């Protein structure tokens, strides 16, 4: 009874898991769209600079 | 030698030469940026770094 319990547990463990990567990679878009997004406002920053 | 009707036709040249000079300078413009009109300082980013 032990072994089952740990097999359901770890296997159900195993696939929450992976949502968690979901999750990971979800945020990771955002974050790579953000990134995108500032790497214009710098260039414009710069751009703005001269006199 | 030079008589004084001599003297106001080429003082009205070296005025009109002047006042030119004066125009060209006064009103000419790279995006809105008087050159010549006054003294500043424009500062070129050259470079990514401050």
């Amino acid at each position: 009874n032990r072994f089952t319990a740990n097999i359901k547990g770890l296997t159900q463990a195993s696939r929450n898991a992976n949502d968690g990567i979901s999750i990971a990679q979800t945020t990771e878009g955002a974050l790579n769209e953000i990134n995108n997004n500032l790497q214009r406002v710098r260039e414009l920053a710069v751009q703005s600079a001269n006199s | 030698t030079n008589s004084q009707s001599d003297l106001d036709s080429i003082q009205a040249e070296i005025t009109q030469r002047l006042n030119e000079i004066d125009r060209v300078s006064g009103q000419t413009q790279f995006n809105g940026v008087k050159v010549l009109a006054q003294d500043n300082t424009l500062t070129i980013q050259v470079g990514a770094n401050d």
